[PDB]
This record gives C-alpha cells, structure tokens and sequence, in this order.
C-alpha cells in the first residue's frame, strides 16, 4: 500500500511532460480534460517559467492575473529560500547549507525553471558530502533530462550515476538507474537494451515517479515482444510470475502478448492496431510508433514463415484476417527491405521461404557500420588538417 | 545563342535545335546530347514540341520503352525530323534483339514480329542469319548463351596476389 | 672508411667554405664517434684559414664530446 | 575564413523548436507516407464483410 | 548622439584593425614569406562588414600619404565626413615612410576594401571602374606575394560583374590572367581563376566549354580548401550533366567534406541538392540524416519528396513530385537532371520486383510500376535483364518473369572487392596521418649526457679505480 | 630596354619555387633523422648509465647549517650528508624521502613523500567511513 | 648579376637534392643501428642478477626498489623494460653491481 | 522454439532437417569492435575539437 | 664464411609456400579479434582519462597498468601480418600447384 511513497521525489512530474506532448499532438490539442489537468498541475506547483513556455510554444492566451499571482508566489518562495540559505551559511552547518540549496533547486525544478534548476543542482552537488545525496541529485538531473528529452544531460548523468553506484554498492539505486536507462533506451529506439533492463527490474521496480507499475509492465512487454527471441520471450515474459500477475489486470496486453506467442495472428494484428494507437499517444513511444509496429508485423510474418517451407498467399491472408492483396503488398515491401527470407510466386501465389546464411547478414552489417566509422574517421581527419 | 541579344528569336530555331538533338540521339552521342540540351532554357524543354519530342525519345530509349521509340516516328514535330528517325531505328532493332538474347531464353518465331517490329516474315530470316540465331524446329529461337557466366570457376589469384602485395607495400614501404 | 669519407668532403668543398657547415653539420652529431671526428676534420680542412663562424660554432660543442 | 558568399544562401526559414533533435539508426522506411496500421486493418476488416 | 559616439568607437578600432593588416602585409614583404598575407585575408570577410564611408575615407587619406592618381581616383568615389570634433590624424606613415610610395601589396588591399564597400553600397558601375583600375595595377606588377592577394581581387573583380550580369567581358580577362598565373606557377591565383572561369561557364550553361577547360587545365594540388570545394562542386556538376555520375558523386562528396564546417550554408545547400540528385541518378539512396539538418530541411524538402518517390520506385509518385516542384527544380538548376530520374525510378521498381517475386506476371509488373501496358513492361524488363539490373528471365508465351535464384554473395569475390576498397582507403588514411606528423625543430642531442655531469663520473670512477684496487 | 631579363627572372623564380619546396622537405627529413639519431645515441649511452651505482633511499631527520642534512639510510642508521647544488635546502623538510649518492651519500633528489604516519596508522585501524545519510534514528 | 644568381640557385637546388638523398640513406642505416643498440643494451641483463621488489615509480626512467639484500635503492629502469609489468609488489631483477632495474 | 533446425513441407508432408552452421564469432567480435572503436573516435572528436 | 654463416635460421623453401592450418588460423583470428574488443572498450576509457590527466602522470600512471593502445597496435600488426601472409601464400599456391 506504501508503493508510491517508496519512489523518488516527483520533480519534474513526468505526467506534465506527457500532457504537454498530448497537447502538441494535432488530434488532442483541444482536449479540455488534458488542458484542465495540465493547468491544475501548473497552478498547484506555480510553474511560471513553464506557463510562459506553454503559452509561447502552444500559442495560448496567458491569464495575466494567474501569471502574476504565480510569479509573486515564486518570487516570495525564492526570497524565503534565499533567506534560509543566508541564515545557514552564517549560523548553521554545512549540512543545513546543502539542505537549503537542495530546497532551492527542488523549487526551481518544480516550477519548470530548467536552466536555473541545473545551475542550482550543480552548485548543490559541488558541496554535497554524502554519496547517496549526490546520487539523488544525479537522479534529479536524469529526471530533468527525461522531462525535456535532453540527450546530452541524460547521457552525462547516466554515466555519472553508473560511476556513483559503482563507488557505493547501492543496489536499490542500481535498479532505479536501470529503470531510468530503460526509459531512455525506449526514447531512443534501443528496444534491445530497454527490454534487458526492464526484465532485470521487473521484480525490483520502485520508480513510481516515472510511471505506474502497470505502465512499467506494459512497456516491458511491448519492448520484449520486439527485442526478444521466442525462447527468451517464453522463459522471461510468458512464464514470468510477476509479469503474468500484472497481466491478470491487463487483459489487452496479455491478449497482445499471447496472440503472438500462441500464433493467433488475426488476434495479434487487432491487438497490434490497439497497441499502435496506444504508442501514438505515449511521449516515449511516439517517435517509434511507426517503427515498432512495422517491426512487429515483420516478426509475425517471419514467425508464420519460420516453420514452413512454403505457404499459399490465401493461407497467410486467412491467418492474419486480411486480404490477399494486403499480404502481397506487405510481404513484397518487407522482402525488398531484406527483412523477410522468402520470395513470392505471384503466378501461383506461393511464398517460398529461404535460409540465407548468417555470414551474409553479418557481412552487410560489417560493411554498413565500417562505412559509418570510416566516415567518422575521414571527417575527423578533415577537422584535424585545418 | 551568341548574337541573340541583337538578333530576334528565329521561328525555325527551336525546330532546328530539336533536329540537332535528334541527330545526336541517332549517332549515340548521348553525352553530347545532354550538354547541348542544357543550353536551352528549362521551360521550352518541357513546353516546346520541337524540343519535347527528342528528349522524350531519349527517355524512352534509356528506360527501354522501345515500342514508344518506334511510335515516335508517327508523331514527329516536323517533316525534317523524319530522316534522323530512321538512323535511330536501325539501332533500336539491333538493341532489341540484344535484350531478347539475354532476357528471353526462348521465343517463338512470330512472337518477335511485334518485338522486333518487322513487317514481313521474310525480313526475319535475313536479320536472323545476320544475327546468327539458331532457329528451332518448333519455330523457337533458342538463346541458350548464359552458360558464359562471369566465370567464377576461375580464381583471379594473380589480381588477388597483387592486391595483397600492395597491402604489404603500404604497410612496410612507408618507411 | 666512414671517417675518411666525411674527411674527404673538405677537400671537395674548400672552394666554397660556406657549404661545409651545412652538409656536415648533421654528421657532427651522429651516433658514430668516427663520423663525428670526420665531420670535425672536414670543417677544419674546408674552412681552414677562413675563420668561418658557422664552422667554429659547430666545433665548439664538439670539444666537449664524450669520446676523446 | 573565405566563406562562400558567392553562392546564394537560400533563407533558412526552419523550425528552431527542436524539430527532430534525435540520435537513432534512422532509416528511410519510417518516412514512407501511409496511414496508420490501425486504419489499414480497420479498412480491410470490413472489406471481407466482417 | 549616442549612435554617433558608438559608430566612431567602432570606426577607430576598425581603422586599427586595417592598420594591423597592412602591417602584416608589409612584414610579409619584408620577411619574404607570402603566407603572412593569408592572415591579412583571413580576417578580410569580417572587416568587409566592419567598415563604412568614414572608415574608408580615413583609411584612404591617411594610408596613402601620397596624393598620386590613386588618391585622385578613389577619394571622389566615397563620401567625406564633416569637421569632426575628434580629428585624430590617422597617419601610420611618418618621415621617410610617408614620402616613400606604398607597396603594391597594400594599395591593392585598400582598393579591394573600397571595391567591397562599393559592392555593399550597390554602386556596381563605380565598383566596376575601381576594379578595372585595380586589375590594371595588379596586371602591371610581377610580385610573388601579390598573387596571394591577386587571386582575391579576381574573385571580387568577377563578383562586381556578377551584379552587372554581364560575365562575358570578364571571360577574356579571366583567361588571360589564368594563363599569366599558370606560366608563373601561381597556385592560389590559378585555382581562383579556374574556379571563376568554371562559374562563368556554368552561368551560361556552357557545359561543353567548362568540360574542355577542366580536361586540359590542371588544378593546383596545393590550393586552398575553400577553392578546392568550389572546384570539386563545378567539376561534379560538369560530370553530372555529362552523365559521368560516379565521378560526379565522388567530387560532390569531397566538396561537402572540404566545405567550411560552420559557414557557407548556401554552398552546402546547393551541393547537397546536386549530390542528392546525382546519388538518385546513380541508383543509390541519399543519406536521410542530411534532410534532418535545421538549415537544409526547408531547402531539401522538395528533394526529400523526390527521394521518397524515387525510392518507392513508382512512376505516378515521381510524376506527381515533378508536376508539383518542376518550377522549384528549374529555379535550382537541377530540372534537367531530375528528368533523367524516370529511368532510375523504373530501374529501382524493377529491382524490388525481382528481389521480392520469384515469378511475377508482366501485367502485375506494369501495375506495380504504373506503366502503360504489359507490352511496354516486356521491353523494360528485357532491357533491365540485359543491362544486368536484375538476374531473371522472361517467358513470353506464359507472360511472366522468373527471377534467378539468389547466389551466395559471401562465396564470391564481391566481399573481397568491397573489403579491398575499404582496406586501401584505411591504409591511405594511416599513411596520410603519419605524413602529417610534424616534429618541431628542437635542439636535439641535448637530452643526452651533459659534459660537466659526465666528467663527474670520470673523476669519481678514477678515484674508485685508484682506491679500491689499492 | 631589357633583353632576356624577363627570361632570367622566369628561370630564377622557377628554380626558387623548387628550391623552397626541397628546402622545406629537407628540413622535415632532417628533423626525422635527428630524432632517430638522438634515440640511438641515448640508447647507447643508457648502457653506460645503467652501470652507474644506484642511490640510497633515506629519510630526512632535519636540515642543518652549511647545507647539511641528517638522514637515515634504510638499513644503515644515520648520516650527515651534503646537499647537491641543484637541490634547495628549503625543500628538504623533515621526514622527507631523499636519494643519496652511492659514495658521497650526497642528497641529490627529493623522492615522493612516503605515507603519512597518521594515514598509515588509520589504514591499520581501518574505521569504516560514514556520513549522516547512513545513520538511522 | 642575373646569370650568377640563376647559376647559384641551380647549384643550391642540386646540393639540396644531394642532401636529401644523404639524409634518406642515413635514416635507412640509423634504423639498423637502432636495432643493434637495442640488441646490445641487453648485456646489462646478463646473470647473475640480484632480486628486488618494485616499490615505487618515481618517474619514467627511475624507480625505488627494495633489494633482497635488505636495502632500498633509487635506481634507473632499463628503457626496454615493459612498464606494464611494473605492478606494486612485483619481483624484479636488478643489476648485481648498480642495482638498476634490468 | 528453435529446438532443432528444419522446415515443414505441408504439400508433401515432409520434415526437412537442416545442418545449420554455427554463427561466426569472428564477425560478431568484429562488429562489436567496430562499435567500440566508433566510441573511441567520438572521444577523439571531443579531444580534437576542444584542444584546437 | 659470411655467406656460410648467413644460412643460420635460413628457412627451407618448403615452409615458404607452406600454408598454416586453417582451423588454427581461424581460431587465432577469432581470439585476437575478441581481444581487440576488450582492448577498444578500454581504449575509449584511456582516451577520456588522458584528456583530464596532468603531464606528470603521462608515464607514471602508465606504470603497472596495461596500455590499450599498445596492445591494440600489437594485435593489429599480428593479425595484418598473419592474414596477409596466409592469403598471399594461398593465392600463390592456387597458381603454382594447378592440375591443368
């Protein structure tokens, strides 16, 4: 019952970022409920810089009275925190000084003053003695980075948190860092690492400031079905006790997972459409909702073609509950991309599977990645010469 | 193009320029064809018929629309364009058969009549013996010639040894 | 043979004394003590009587050479 | 430096609001113009009378 | 008068900067190394904006210190200030310096400054007059470092005519100066003049003339990067128009590499457009990341749509893109190369059809490529097979195309060839980097044993031998 | 009124460009050769240098007048040693580690300072480090 | 004086060519002599060698070592000694006379 | 479930078992080495741009 | 006598054309590449550490700790030599010992 109380402080509230993303979407710009919730959060937290950014980016009408009241509250609270810091530096000790700066930085982060929050957090970190307090400041920076999707901040603070966790053997902070890293890997389309971290922290999840446990398990399943092989998916997700216990309360996600695992391809396609509409509204999966779904489709196709030498187009269409023309177009597109190891005899409408050696698939990636690294080397030498 | 500031726009200029472009196409000097085409303004290339016809013919020739190439004779912009057309056509047939040998493994005798754009069936026989096509008893021309593969049967050991020796040079000869 | 080869440069370049403190200057710091002696002797032979300041500047550190 | 003011610098007129600002292995297939898979599946579910 | 005070405060520091540059040129002459000229021209674009009428007047009337025909030439072409309160006489030349005539290096530099201000003042005819006088001045002289300045003059000498929109009277002068620089082994001037001649030829679509010029002339290897970029761009454009797509793509990639890393945005946009068009013409695919750049996004959006249409391999989509952005492509000077992309669209579509379908009906091929009739698709597929685009065969009686079974790529020599190209490039990179390592001329053999400390050992060891043995 | 003066100037400048290029290349080659030769010479002198006797390691008790230092050689008790002209007497602090020559025992280098006695004592005591964050209640 | 300058420049160019050829030859032979010096410096490692304990690395080429005779010495390190093996508490072989880390 | 390597031909009702080759550890190690050396090149990029 | 002594360690003509066992050659290649994997992983850290490291520690801090750059160079040299020699020898043998 004390689950949410275990999590780290909810600054910045990632729900605010999710609602801002929802308002950025053309479909849900005019949603009165989303706007009401975001305005309620802004008013409760007195987020004057965030209110300015909201009205500037979204082209809203700034309530002058509300803005003035929130700005006055921010100024008075900042004055109070400055007075507390001034009292601490003269009378109280270093611990109270650090506490006063932590309060100031937390208030700056809470009101959306991103740059001021970063400056105050750096100052607080500079004279913070306790290792765990420093790591908490690093987690604050990580949450701020996730709030604005600041890749540089997230990467730097992830490296710093890894070093701090290595110094002091804090496995709880290690699990929290794994959750944060999995969230970032979801944000940057690194579904393999995201799935690995999520499965590692599926039984130790306490980061309720990022997401609800049900949402975390849904994300874990979503990344696992795209990043895991069939035996790994069976051992970790299908037979996972915690995941199954959570899925008992999520019939849609359980249907989506088991339809793929049990080869109910029409049910899987319907659940994939539902999942796609879910990803489109999630600020973490929005850039990849087109990618992820496509990959899932490929997986399904690949699975249906993995065990069979050849399959008629009509059989594929019946299995997926779609038309023969749709199967033809999808299979042709995915074979042309080199993702499906089969060829279509449209004269007889028979998909014949191939077994290309792993050597070719390794050689093509070797060429691609070596060319990328070679371009980096060339451009670096170009920078060096002049 | 040079004295066009003082000279007025000649009515026959575009027709003669298209004639030049079509002639360049007839002699397979396509590289010169594009350079001379670039001299024209970009508007009359897609607008003026005298320029539109040769560039479209070049597109059809490059993409392989040989039937459209043959049809281009009927809708020539001017009578003067006629002569060069024939010069192109003699190539097209010899090009079309070049595809037939490498694409079709076996084609019927009459089936090529529309493919080779031959009017008289007699005109097939002389062109075939010029091409050296082995006619089959079933009126099928057997084009079995892909057996002359890239010849992967032989390892270019000399070239590979030269390349590896060059690697050794670039690793050691530097000093 | 190396020492005599460096020595012989003076008899060839004495007509242009300014050239010897350039061709031989690097030889005067070589690992081989015999080549260093030949360099000094080439400076002496080529720039004899001329009082070349460059050759004397080359010879001055050579008077503190580890080899006798 | 000898900057290339000779060439006509076409105006930026771009979006400085972090249009993409992402680092992935981005490929061309994500840019294929098409409706969402939900719309395609919905439009083909009723194509069979279902 | 705050604006006047601030304007004067920048005018004096700009005058000091021009003084520093003229001192750099004079010391380049004094030290006989022309490379000191470059740092004078290194700041030239920055100073070109940091000058006005007052700056030019002060510089030209305190800088010559001799009222020759030059001061009778450029003083009347610029405005003069009033009796300003701060009459700071800016006379860097005093005594014999004032009496002595200015070096040919620096009079040309000040005349370039005047020409640049005339261009920024849109006085194109007056700029042409001043540049003609300047060209007489630098054609009469035969100095060595002046060539480093001279090239820059030429770049502006043509530039003023670029706004006169003639570019034809300049061709004879450019050819003559190119010859006089080539005969003099003037690398910088020859490179600049070659780039200017190529630009002049391409301004009038004289691609044959530019192709001949690049065929016979030899570009200086030790040329500026900013000139190498222009030369590579122009040669790539020539190759693209002349259907030499591979070398065109290589040259455009090299030009993009040698472009300035922070500035020259318009040059980047033009080269990116042409490189995308050439890469589509070559049958490859443009890199997606280049369309993500903030500066290039708006410019390449039509080219992004064109690349999408070509990648889809659909005739209808490509024709829609053409009918939508034909005017934009024509304004960008790439429409002629865009027209040729129809064959590449058909080729890409045939390639994916062969890669996806083991046996596919010809009518289905025509439908997928949005062609007119399957009869035309027969000829198209036959041409693709003959050219080696796709390994397949056509069954005319049956009416379909059977794609050949894919051969094991890794069991052939193609991976060896690709690895060969990459390995040779890597070894070339290593050799180039090693050859670029410079050791400063330190006093070698001083880290060895010192004479006094080495003598210390000889004396102590003499005592060792004299005492231990006894 | 010049004859082949222009011809002479052209020939002279044509030779001057090549002369400058070859001079720069020769300077680069000479730098490479000087580096390698210095390496060779240092290698040959290292064989003689390595036969020079090693220096004792001592602990400084206190500096004294006339540039003397009271040291304790590691196994060999105490000595009153001179100070090399390259070592400042004000840098010879008590309990410092110094290098003394083989025969003269002359202080010729100040070695990096040893472990602080307090640090050494607390290493064996080894109390667990702590902060307020790990104290509960 | 034009001809004198031109001829002097020609002689200078030919002399520079000679100098560059000689420098390349000297580099070619200096590599061999470097290898020979590397080979001949190994006589400092000739047995018998005392055994010490590597205590500290003062700088690149000198170190404090504790010999098994019981005395700590500040000696030199042979340049051809793999410094990646100079871990703390590592047994080293020292020259019997000069105690140098060989 | 990847318990064995093969395919099922329904038309003839025959199971075809394949003697698959093991994946090349050399190519996997080369790919990860390329990735790590790209990271090295990024570090060199930071060092170069910061110090020049 | 100098020519006679030059025959010391002079390898026989047979082993000049002798090809190394391809199983062991592949195993060695895989092992060395797997080593360079960890070597590059450490090389990145070495670059970052030497970015922020004082000039007195350029060599002192390298004492007792392996240098990823040096081991990487050694592995590269070894693999280049081995693979180039094997390829060249195989290509020579494909011409010399031929059935036709």
């Amino acid at each position: 019952e004390n689950l949410e109380e275990e999590g780290l402080p909810k600054n910045p509230d990632l729900r605010i970022a999710q609602l801002r993303f929802l308002l950025s979407l053309p479909e849900h710009r005019g949603d009165a409920a989303v706007r009401d919730e975001l305005m309620a959060a802004v008013r409760d937290n007195n987020m004057a810089p965030y209110y300015e950014a909201l009205c500037k980016s979204l082209d809203w009408q700034i309530d002058v009275d509300l803005l003035n009241k929130m700005k006055k509250a921010n100024e008075d609270e900042l004055k109070r925190l400055d007075e507390e810091l001034e009292d601490a530096e003269k009378n109280l000790g270093e611990s109270e000084i650090r506490d006063a700066m932590m309060a100031k930085a937390e208030y700056l982060c809470r009101i959306g003053d991103k740059e001021g929050a970063l400056t105050a957090f750096r100052k607080t970190y500079d004279k913070t003695v306790a290792l765990g307090h420093r790591l908490d400041i690093v987690f604050y920076l990580l949450r701020i980075g996730l709030f604005y999707m600041d890749n540089d901040l997230i990467t730097r603070n992830t490296e710093k948190a890894k070093s701090l966790i290595e110094e002091g053997g804090d496995w709880d902070r290690r699990n929290r860092l794994k959750v944060y890293q999995g969230l970032y890997c979801v944000a940057i389309r690194d579904f393999k690492q995201a799935a690995e971290l999520f499965l590692d922290t599926v039984s130790t999840f306490t980061s309720y400031e990022l997401m609800d446990y049900k949402t975390f398990v849904t994300y874990t399943v979503y990344v696992s079905m795209i990043a895991l092989e069939r035996p790994d998916l069976r051992e970790k997700v299908i037979k996972g006790a915690e995941i199954l216990e959570v899925l008992h309360s999520l019939p849609a996600v359980r249907q989506y997972l088991f339809s793929l695992y049990e080869c109910r391809y029409s049910v899987f396609f319907q659940s994939l459409a539902v999942v796609e509409q879910e990803m489109k509204k999630d600020w973490l999966f929005a850039p990849h909702y087109r990618y992820y779904v496509r990959e899932m489709r490929i997986h399904a196709y690949s699975q249906l073609l993995e065990s069979y030498r050849s399959l008629t187009l009509g059989y594929m269409a019946e299995a997926f509950g779609v038309g023969v023309e749709f199967i033809d177009q999808e299979l042709s597109r995915f074979i042309a991309a080199g993702r499906l190891h089969c060829k279509i005899d449209k004269v007889n409408e028979i998909v014949e599977t191939n077994r290309p050696d792993s050597k070719n698939w390794q050689y093509q990636e070797t060429i691609k990645k070596g060319d990328l690294l070679l371009n980096r080397v060339q451009k670096l030498s170009r920078v060096i010469n002049m | 193009f040079d004295y066009k500031e003082q000279l007025p726009e000649s009515a026959y200029m575009h027709q003669l320029l298209g004639l030049n472009l079509l002639f360049l196409l007839s002699q397979n000097r396509v590289a010169e064809f594009h350079t001379e085409l670039e001299r024209l303004p970009a508007k009359d290339i897609q607008t003026n018929v005298y320029i539109k016809h040769p560039v479209s013919l070049e597109q059809y020739l490059m993409e392989g629309s040989y039937n459209k190439v043959f049809l281009a004779k009927g809708n020539i912009p001017a009578e003067s364009y006629t002569f060069f057309i024939d010069i192109l056509l003699d190539t097209i047939r010899d090009e079309i058969a070049g595809c037939i040998e490498k694409a079709y493994e076996k084609i019927l005798f009459t089936e090529a009549t529309r493919i080779l754009f031959f009017n008289t069936p007699k005109k097939m026989t002389d062109y075939a013996k010029k091409r050296g096509w082995v006619l089959g008893p079933n009126n099928y021309y057997s084009f079995a010639s892909q057996q002359q593969k890239p010849e992967d049967t032989t390892i270019p050991s000399t070239e590979l040894a030269k390349q590896v020796i060059e690697y050794a040079r670039q690793l050691e000869m530097i000093v | 043979v190396r020492r005599a080869a460096v020595e012989s440069l003076g008899f060839i370049l004495f007509r242009t004394p300014e050239q010897c403190p350039s061709v031989v200057s690097l030889l005067s710091e070589s690992y081989n003590p015999h080549v260093r002696y030949g360099a000094a002797m080439a400076l002496g032979i080529c720039c004899a009587g001329t009082g070349n300041k460059e050759a004397i500047n080359l010879l001055e550190p050579m008077t503190n050479d580890p080899v006798n | 430096d000898d900057e290339f003011e000779e060439f006509p610098a076409e105006d930026w007129a771009g979006l400085d609001e972090d249009e993409d600002a992402h680092v992935w292995e981005d490929n061309w297939d994500d840019d294929n113009v098409e409706d969402d898979f939900s719309n395609q599946l919905r439009a083909e579910l009723e194509k069979h009378g279902y | 008068a705050a604006a006047e005070h601030s304007q004067r405060e920048l005018d004096t520091v700009t005058l000091e900067d021009i003084k520093e540059h003229v001192k750099q040129l004079e010391k380049a002459v004094s030290g006989k190394e022309p490379r000191f000229v470059l740092r004078a021209l290194r700041m030239l674009p920055s100073t070109s904006r940091r000058l006005n009428h007052y700056v030019l007047y002060k510089a030209v009337q305190g800088f010559f210190t001799s009222n020759n025909a030059t001061r009778d030439f450029l003083l009347p072409f610029l405005e003069e200030p009033m009796d300003t309160e701060a009459d700071l006489q800016f006379r860097p030349r005093t005594g014999k310096a004032a009496s002595t005539p200015l070096l040919p290096e620096v009079e040309a530099y000040l005349q370039l400054l005047v020409v640049i201000f005339m261009m920024n003042s849109k006085r194109y005819k007056e700029a042409q007059k001043i540049s003609d006088d300047l060209m007489q001045k630098i054609s009469t002289q035969n100095r060595r470092a002046l060539d480093l300045v001279a090239a820059k003059c030429y770049y502006y000498h043509a530039r003023v005519y670029e706004f006169l929109d003639k570019l034809d009277v300049v061709r004879s002068f450019l050819h003559a100066r190119l010859r006089t620089a080539t005969l003099r082994h003037d690398a910088d001037g020859q490179a600049t003049l070659l780039n200017l001649l190529l630009r002049n030829y391409l301004h009038y679509s004289l691609y044959d003339q530019a192709e001949k010029l690049v065929s016979k002339s030899v570009f200086p290897e030790q040329a500026n990067n900013n000139e190498w970029a222009r030369y590579l761009y122009y040669t790539g454009r020539i190759k693209a128009i002349q259907l030499e797509y591979s070398e065109a793509r290589r040259t455009m990639t090299n030009a993009l590499r040698k472009a300035p890393q922070h500035t020259a945005v318009g040059f980047k946009q033009t080269v990116h457009k042409l490189l995308i068009v050439v890469e589509l013409l070559l049958g490859e695919i443009p890199d997606r990341l280049q369309f993500r750049q903030p500066s290039l996004k708006r410019s390449l959006m039509p080219y992004f749509l064109l690349t999408q249409a070509v990648r889809t391999g659909n005739l209808a989509k490509f024709n829609q893109v053409l009918d939508q952005f034909g005017e934009k492509f024509q304004a960008d000077g790439t429409y002629t190369l865009i027209i040729r992309l129809r064959h590449n669209v058909i080729k890409t579509g045939v390639r994916m059809i062969s890669l996806s379908y083991s046996r596919i009906s010809l009518a289905d091929i025509a439908q997928k490529l949005q062609l007119d009739s399957p009869e035309d698709a027969e000829f198209i597929v036959a041409k693709a097979i003959r050219d080696g685009v796709i390994e397949a065969s056509i069954n005319h009686e049956k009416g379909y195309v059977q794609s050949k079974e894919m051969i094991d790529i890794y069991s052939t020599r193609e991976p060896q060839l690709a690895f060969h190209q990459r390995i040779s490039f890597c070894l070339d990179i290593h050799n180039m980097s090693v050859k670029a390592m410079r050791f400063p001329p330190k006093s070698y053999n001083k880290d060895l044993e010192s004479a006094e400390e080495r003598r210390e050992r000889e004396q102590q060891d003499l005592e060792f031998a004299k005492e231990m043995a006894e | 009124g010049s004859g082949l003066r222009q011809y002479y100037l052209s020939k002279i400048e044509e030779l001057q460009l090549i002369v400058n290029d070859k001079s720069q290349n020769l300077r680069r080659l000479q730098a490479q050769r000087n580096e390698l030769n210095a390496k060779v010479r240092l290698l040959r002198e290292e064989l003689q240098l390595l036969q020079e006797q090693g220096s004792y390691v001592g602990e400084v008790v206190r500096a004294m007048d006339k540039k003397k230092v009271l040291v304790k050689v590691h196994p060999e008790g105490k000595f009153v040693v001179d100070v090399d002209k390259n070592i400042d007497i004000n840098d010879v602090t008590p309990n410092c580690r110094v290098a003394l020559r083989n025969d003269s025992y002359t202080l010729h280098k100040i070695l990096p300072n040893k472990v602080d006695p307090l640090v050494s004592l607390m290493m064996v005591e080894k109390v667990p480090d702590s902060t307020y964050e790990m104290i509960g209640g | 004086d034009l001809y004198s300058r031109y001829k002097k420049l020609q002689q200078e160019l030919e002399f520079l060519e000679v100098q560059e050829e000689y420098i390349k030859d000297e580099q070619k032979n200096l590599k061999k002599e470097f290898l020979h010096a590397q080979e001949e410096v190994k006589r400092i490692q000739s047995i018998p060698l005392v055994i010490g304990q590597f205590l500290e690395a003062v700088d690149q080429n000198t170190a404090i070592v504790g010999s098994t005779t019981g005395s700590n010495y500040y000696v030199r390190i042979l340049s051809t000694i793999d410094r990646e093996l100079l871990k703390p508490n590592a047994s080293v072989a020292l020259h019997k006379h000069s105690n140098a880390l060989v | 479930d990847k318990k064995f390597h093969g395919i099922l031909d329904q038309g003839e009702g025959v199971l075809i078992i394949f003697d698959e080759p093991p994946v090349d550890k050399t190519y996997e190690a080369a790919l990860e080495t390329i990735q790590n050396m790209s990271k090295v090149v990024d570090s060199l990029y930071n060092k170069a741009k910061k110090l020049t | 006598e100098q020519k006679m002594l030059l025959n010391l360690h002079k390898k026989s003509w047979m082993e000049g054309l002798t090809l190394q066992d391809y199983s062991e050659h592949c195993k060695h290649n895989e092992s060395v590449v797997k080593e360079m994997l960890e070597l590059a992983k450490n090389y990145n850290k070495a670059v970052e550490e030497e970015d922020k490291m004082t000039p007195e520690q350029l060599a002192i801090k390298n004492v007792g700790k392996q240098d990823p750059k040096r081991h990487l160079e050694e592995h590269v040299d070894v693999l280049m030599t081995s693979n180039i020699v094997q390829c060249l020898a195989a290509m020579l043998d494909t011409v010399v010992f031929k059935l036709i």
